[PDB]
């Protein structure tokens, strides 16, 4: 499991 | 250490294990062979980590300086009579490659002194034959602006790294004009990659310019993060509004963009912001010290080295 790509999100989400 | 992989790899006389294929006899391959040796020397010298060697410090410093010097002689084989550089010996000159050679030689000058006049000749060739009136750079003979933004940023990086060796007014002027092209054409952005390379290039000059600060803030608004507060921070190459998905694995353009974001932030001394970025880069690094390709590898190594000197 590559944890650094688990639950990644945009810090300033467009919506 | 963050610089542990390249340090071990350079001291062993082995390659840094970049994933991409570098053709034998290409100028890029030779430039990339001297790259890891420089950043090691730069870390050991500037950080004062000759302590690492319990044998003879002066003999080991001389041994690296010799390797650094051997890399320089190899790069000179790709230099033309007009002091431009070619990707293959005897092939036509490349503005891109000439800009890449100036970055490496400009950096190496710090510890192994270059021929000042030779660097001047390469800089003047670059500025007088391949900078347009608008300040952008072209190569030898929406999508157009992206290409122009990329090459200009890449060329500005090369010129900035070699500038103190040959600070002539014609070159100073070229930088002013090239910087103004980047300041005027970077926002609104078309990709995070082009935004990031522009930001880093501008970060090597006047860090107080208002449009440079808007470009940087626009880049920070493209940040991907994991955790709350962020444990990791990184960038992908496409803007959120063009592609609002979150990435599942790494790429070359992702690491390169992230590296330019990191180097921009270190030049602004934003040490709190950077820790989650180096954490991510540290895990994307391969055994040996390399990443996916050449340009993501050079800038990521620079980022890791400069962070290590700033923090340790
Ligand atoms: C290991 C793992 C699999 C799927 C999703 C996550 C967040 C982690």
């Amino acid at each position: 499991c590559v944890e650094r790509f688990c639950d990644v999100y945009w810090e300033y989400p467009a919506v | 250490l963050l610089v542990g992989e390249i340090l071990s790899a350079v001291l062993s006389q082995e390659g840094i294990n970049i994933l991409t294929h570098l053709p034998k006899g290409s100028a890029e391959a030779e430039l990339m062979s001297v790259v890891p040796v420089f950043y090691v020397f730069h870390y050991l010298e500037t950080g004062n980590h000759w302590n690492i060697f319990h044998s003879d410090p002066l003999i080991e410093k001389q041994k690296l300086k010799k390797k650094l010097k051997e890399g320089m002689l190899s790069i000179m084989s790709y230099r033309n009579a007009d002091y431009s550089y070619s990707v293959w010996k005897g092939g036509s000159a490349s503005t891109w490659l000439t800009a890449f050679a100036l970055r490496v030689l400009g950096q190496v000058n710090k510890y192994v002194e270059q021929n000042q006049n030779s660097i001047c000749n390469s800089l003047l060739w670059l500025v007088e034959n391949y900078q347009l009136d608008n300040g952008s750079f072209k190569e030898n003979s929406v999508e157009a602006r992206e290409n122009s933004l990329y090459l200009t940023a890449f060329t500005v990086i090369g010129i900035r790294k070699a500038f103190d060796i040959c600070p002539l007014v014609k070159i100073d002027t070229a930088l002013i004009k090239a910087d103004n092209f980047l300041l005027e054409n970077t926002l609104p952005a078309q990709s995070t990659f082009t935004l990031a390379i522009s930001a880093y290039a501008l970060s090597l000059g006047d860090k107080t310019h208002p449009q440079f600060r808007s470009i940087v803030s626009a880049l920070k608004r493209e940040a991907l993060v994991k955790g709350n507060p962020p444990i990791y921070r990184f960038w992908k190459d496409n803007l959120q509004h063009k592609d609002s998905s979150v990435p599942n694995t790494g790429t070359a353009r992702m690491v390169e963009t992230t590296a330019y974001a990191l180097l921009t932030s270190l030049n602004l001394k934003d040490i709190n912001y950077v820790n989650p970025v180096i954490k991510w880069l540290s895990e994307e690094q391969r055994y040996g010290g390399g990443f996916y390709s050449t340009q993501d590898t050079i800038n990521a190594i620079e980022g890791l080295t400069e962070y290590s000197l700033l923090v340790k």
